[PDB]
DNA sequence: CAAA
DNA sequence: CAAA
DNA sequence: CAAA
DNA sequence: CAAA
């Protein structure tokens, strides 16, 4: 049970690199 | 070296995928430029509560004239007051046909070049998947209703299938052999050779990346990149507003709403230019059709539950299809992910429940379903995935209000010198 | 002024639309009602379109019926069911309508007794001699009483003393799960 | 007491008028509707008067469109289109009214075939013998479904029996982008 | 129940009264229509009582008005005007009603051409044979559009196919700039 | 669904009823109208059942009235005062109905003259050759204009063209000073 | 006196205007910025709608003292905003003074009902003054 | 596992039901309770629409262990309460373990619309594991 | 991310004088 | 420019005396 | 008479055991 | 929870 | 971001 | 505001 | 309030 009130999820966010796409990326 | 106040506010407004100019200023060799943007951005009112929060991202770049005008620009500033005046690029005979690089198009349907050759410029260099065709349209005029408007779309939140291996990623190298011999030695460089090709594919497609590998480094002239001055990004959250009358009583509309800062300390402008600053809104890519790949394989073998160290390191990528990723998922968009790469990432769940329920950011359609087996356009974000959502996109899916506070130094005559002969 | 976005009946948008055309054989709740339905309306959202002769073969005073099948999907027990109709006939009939339910183990059924039909009565924009209108809606048990039947629910249309001759009009249907999003310039 | 300030049906204030006289020539589904428009209005907010002469050269059943030009540039996928219809004939036919939506690459249509017209039904205030009345309004998408056409929208009339005879009254359509801002006296 | 305290319009209470008898020679828009006021109500805010008879001593089909001159104080663009009428005529003809704008440098506007008539379509509440019935209003750009002539509303009354004989009824409109307060005994 | 309390007049309860049988004498405005209450109802909320023969002994167009003794108590200026209608006739007549206001010294007024009658118009129902009916409300100034005379009001049923026959069914009418108290399941 | 800053979706940098960009713009030369003579440009030159007959005299590289502000076009029909829907002085004729002025009636777009008027307030003048008056005593005092 | 207290209307204190209230039920003593036989009873003695086919062994004198939760008839065939307003079982026959389960039926009177079920949640579920996993770019990289 | 809720935006308002009009105007 | 939440306004109320009028009225 | 603006009510819920049905139970 |  |  |  |  916690008190406050309802907030809206954020992010989906760590270990080292996953995404390797030939560069950066946005 | 006197400030000139160039602060000034902005409304806009633009879609969720679509990266859009929120305000260029044009600057000069010498200029010391530094700006503080303030305000609130919010999306057009929800049809349910409130879901997740939309990641918004705000850049600032600096382009020198000379990185779109070329050596006709060098020559621009060399002859000087002689120099054979800069052209203008062509815009489609519409207002708004110019809303990608933050202005109206003018009476003259003709817009400053160095506006949109930056705007691609920034696209190219960083907003693109590297492997994606180069975005190369001529005049603001080749660029299509949507776009022209709303500004180029951008990637998803990088993810199992928004984020893969680039398609032409190798699965296998051959080597040429004798009929019953094989040069070892050779073997060997054959190896090594493909090395430097994946250091390449997979994260040096780009000149700078392939130098900075050496350890070296290169000016932004050197690839005529725009300079990244300021990247700040934040989420989005908001209230939910309740029903009071007899039939909405138990009703909630969500608004989001967040103020935000976006401040770019004090910057020398080496030579003239252009400040410009682009925003990006984007939901998350939660779908109630998406399932963990483990759940999909329908022959579950050591090599993918085992997890074996041993091999995880040395076998080459895997093909795997979107329908692998979705109940819905279309099967010829192959994308070649790396081994095990499901028991490095866990993906969100949505309860299929909330599949036909108008009012979620959530992506009620596999990715790309509407797109056909066409891997770009599933990993760019389409907008239209999410007019479901909104009640009444007046303002288009989001829309800011902010005040950009501007100080910039530099060798500028008092009006009163200008007004003034004697 | 200010538009109103409320209404009892939204019909269907760009899809299940079927035009019939031929004879409506009226008929008695003694008998069997005809639901002149081949090509049944599924998403549960029908617009039917009527432009045929209205024949008296059997009895002088019945009714017809359109109909759609019910999405049973939905874990609430009921939801609304709106009907939007105008007919407009020859032969002076003073015609009549309202909502209808009713189940059949068969998926396109060609006509429905009497006594197997319930029904709900709905405001009728109008009741003249030769045209019947009418716009509303009503409350519906969407689940299948009878474990292994699909649930219809429809427009039934009947008159005392019918006459010969040809009908046109529209006959739209939709089941309430859905209320569909529209520009609504202030906000 | 209060005075209402909301309404299913906003009459287009001093623009988009455009008056018809003539022969109209109703006709059948089968064939292709006439569209009394050469001038059909624009800015999608129409008002059409009448005081022209319901002849039958073709089918004793029929029906007439009044049509305007759906403005596509809002973004949503759909909004309200309202109509406002009162028309008195002459001949005792039956009138009856409801909204149409069709394409055509053609800038301004003469005549739609049946076949390409799409129907949303509305409540008829009064359905008599000489006069059908009507203000409401539905939903519509207002985006081209084929690439290239232009959406035409506006209130289309049938009967199952018309008889010559001259007919007066006002058909108004508007597209809802927009609500007319009214003095409310207390604020 | 709960009393209902909106309406779509307010009868003027105790002023701006006149009563009508004599020959109402109803017109075709081709010509000038009869308004049958000479003591034009001012206060923007009309009732008119009518015991006359209906005399087709010009055209068959045509149309009759009823109207106020325009209170311009208001700052304001545009204001609601509602209309409530009860006509009940002897003559079957079909009335048919709707409110309607119009401007003239005349302070008592005796008539008024056709071409120079603006039309509000509204819901008539009935159009039988021999009554038509209807409480609704519209929206107006209350300001004189010709820089010197007074504005004028009113409802306007037309049919298809008049037949002589005597008329009766009420005519009541009124331009909403005010709100009659009202005993509501819950506050 | 959710059913609706609110409603623009509500029915008296319990009390005010009186029956009336007969010859009624419908009346024109000229001269005195026929007010059919000898024991008219006071609690200003009157029922009256109607079960006489309309007679034409007088006019042929005329009108009769139904009213109530209005309660002045209320400081308000005025309130809202409703009626609820439904009249079949033999005779076709094409009835009409409205809501009226005149005073008199006299407590219980058995015929009130036409130049001493005040209109309020409200939306009909109907109005079909044999059948009016209406519910609706209109708001009235409460106090006696004339010091000294008590303030009626009621509903009067007008004609073009009246026919010899029975005529049967409700007249109601409230001044709107109490809202009726009701189950309401979800409070 | 209220007044709104005068925002429009439909003006534009003076620079996305020019078609033929010149050192003398672009490059902000000292030297020109200070002895050029005034310019004579157009509401056309700032507007997309910018009435031509409109001739403001600017001081040159006036532009790069000072940054317009933005509004989206999409803004352009939108009922609500007290924005300048309309290019300045877009019904008053290419007469200068009737532009500057502000037109009020650009306005009566956004509100929902000038019951009283665009504006209204409501406050408390406290005023004392000292003065040499004699008591309303003494006034009505003969004696 | 979302769940509500079995509250209903329709139940009533064991002793309340009993019709020969006998000492052995009453009197609460323990050189009794400690030594009979379990007691076989009915929902009809819990409950006034009890199943009576439902036999149910409770413990002696339990009813002295426990005081069970009350509600006012009235709130009977009120809508919107999670409460029982059916006794337990009622329409899943003379079968207890059936009566036993929670039968979420129970429920769909009190809510609105189901649109999202009875319940629904909406949760960050932070997850961080330590692991032998070589790198993706180990697993990229062959050389 | 800033916390506070929402606020209307003010003028649009430094160095040196830009405007010459002949005198003082408001 | 003032915080606070808009207040209604109250009296119009000083030196000496005003209004003779007979003696007290209230 | 006490403050608080009204809670809605939780649990039903200590001595020793009760419930005796085999095992374990949630 | 053997309130063994 | 070569988690080189 | 002569950013004289 | 005698602002006597
Ligand atoms: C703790 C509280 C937060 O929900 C969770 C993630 O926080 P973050 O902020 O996304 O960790
Ligand atoms: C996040 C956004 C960037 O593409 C990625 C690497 O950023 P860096 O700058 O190289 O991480
Ligand atoms: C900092 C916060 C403000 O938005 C910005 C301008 O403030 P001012 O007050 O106009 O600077
Ligand atoms: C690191 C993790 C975050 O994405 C990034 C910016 O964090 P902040 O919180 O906006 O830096
Ligand atoms: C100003 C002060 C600095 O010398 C000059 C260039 O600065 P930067 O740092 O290179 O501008
Ligand atoms: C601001 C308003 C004034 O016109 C201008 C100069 O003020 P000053 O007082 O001279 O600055
Ligand atoms: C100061 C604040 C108040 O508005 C004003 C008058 O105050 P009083 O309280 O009436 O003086
Ligand atoms: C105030 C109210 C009183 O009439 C007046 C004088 O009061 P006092 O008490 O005399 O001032
Ligand atoms: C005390 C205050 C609480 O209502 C009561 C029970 O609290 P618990 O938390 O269920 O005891
Ligand atoms: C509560 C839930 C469990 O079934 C019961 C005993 O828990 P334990 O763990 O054995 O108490
Ligand atoms: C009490 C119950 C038994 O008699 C004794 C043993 O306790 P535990 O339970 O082992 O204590
Ligand atoms: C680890 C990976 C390589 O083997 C070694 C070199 O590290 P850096 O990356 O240069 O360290
Ligand atoms: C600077 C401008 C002039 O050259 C000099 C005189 O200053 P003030 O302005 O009087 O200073
Ligand atoms: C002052 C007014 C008179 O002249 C004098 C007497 O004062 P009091 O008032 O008594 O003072």
């Amino acid at each position: 049970a916690r008190p406050g009130r309802p907030q809206p999820l954020r992010g989906t966010k760590k270990g080292a690199r996953l995404w390797y796409v030939g560069g950066q990326q946005f | 070296r006197e400030i000139v106040d160039l602060s000034h506010l902005a409304f806009d407004c633009g879609m969720l995928g679509r990266l859009k100019t929120v305000s260029w200023t044009p600057v000069i060799a010498g200029d010391s430029f530094e700006l503080d943007a303030v305000g609130a951005l919010r999306l057009s009112p929800l049809r349910r509560g409130l879901a997740i929060d939309s990641k918004v991202d705000f850049f600032t770049f600096y382009i020198p004239h000379r990185h779109v005008y070329g050596d006709q620009w060098i020559q621009f500033m060399r002859d000087g007051v002689n120099a054979q005046p800069l052209p203008s690029v062509t815009c489609n005979r519409y207002p708004d046909h110019a809303g990608y690089v933050g202005t109206i198009v003018p009476a003259n349907n003709r817009i400053p070049k160095f506006l949109h050759q930056s705007y691609l410029n920034i696209y190219n260099n960083y907003f693109r998947a590297p492997w994606m065709p180069e975005r190369t349209e001529a005049n603001p005029s080749n660029l299509n209703e949507d776009d022209a408007r709303y500004g180029f779309r951008c990637c998803h939140l990088k993810n199992i299938w928004s984020a893969p291996l680039p398609p032409e990623t190798k699965l296998a190298e051959e080597m040429g052999i004798e009929s019953n011999s094989i040069d070892i030695m050779g073997l060997q460089a054959a190896y090594a050779q493909l090395h430097t090709e994946q250091e390449r594919t997979y994260f040096m497609q780009r000149y700078r990346d392939v130098i900075s590998s050496f350890g070296g480094s290169t000016s932004y002239d050197a690839d005529n990149r725009p300079l990244l001055v300021m990247h700040t990004d934040f989420w989005a959250s908001g209230y939910d507003v309740d029903g009071t009358d007899q039939s909405s009583l138990g009703q909630f509309s969500g608004r989001v709403q967040q103020t935000f800062k976006h401040s770019v300390p004090r910057f020398f402008v080496p030579e003239h230019g252009v400040m410009m600053t682009l925003a990006l809104i984007r939901f998350p890519p939660i779908s109630p059709l998406e399932h963990h790949y483990l759940a999909g394989k329908s022959q579950l073998t050591y090599t993918d539950l085992a997890g074996d160290p041993a091999l995880i390191g040395n076998l080459p990528p895997r093909e795997i299809s979107y329908r692998d990723l979705f109940r819905d998922g279309r099967s010829g968009i192959k994308i070649k992910v790396a081994e095990s790469i499901w028991y490095r990432t866990h993906p969100d769940y949505v309860n299929f429940k909330y599949h036909d329920l108008h009012g979620f950011p959530f992506l009620d359609d596999a990715p790309g379903t509407s797109t056909g087996d066409n891997l770009q356009e599933a990993i760019l974000v389409r907008h239209q995935d999410y007019d479901a959502c909104f009640q009444s996109q007046q303002l288009l899916q989001w829309n800011k209000q902010a005040r950009y506070n501007v100080s910039v130094y530099r060798h500028m005559p008092t009006v009163r010198d200008s007004i003034m002969t004697s | 002024m200010y538009q109103n976005f409320v209404t009892k009946h939204d019909t269907a948008i760009q899809t299940s639309r079927f035009s019939v055309t031929g004879n409506v054989i009226p008929a008695a709740p003694t008998g069997n009602i005809p639901v002149i339905n081949g090509g049944s309306i599924t998403a549960e959202r029908a617009v039917v379109n009527l432009y045929a002769n209205m024949n008296v073969s059997t009895s002088s005073d019945g009714s017809f019926i359109v109909a759609m099948k019910v999405d049973t999907s939905p874990t609430d027990p009921n939801c609304v069911i709106s009907a939007g109709v105008n007919l407009s006939f020859a032969g002076t009939s003073y015609p009549i309508v309202g909502i209808v339910r009713f189940e059949s183990a068969s998926e396109q059924p060609t006509s429905i007794a009497g006594s197997e039909v319930e029904h709900y009565p709905i405001e009728m924009s109008v009741g003249s001699g030769g045209v019947c209108s009418a716009r509303d809606c009503a409350t519906v048990d969407i689940h299948p009483r009878t474990s292994g039947n699909n649930v219809f629910v429809g427009v039934i249309c009947s008159s005392a003393k019918w006459t010969s001759g040809r009908v046109i009009g529209t006959i739209a249907t939709t089941q309430v799960i859905h209320e569909y999003q529209v520009l609504q310039p202030l906000k």
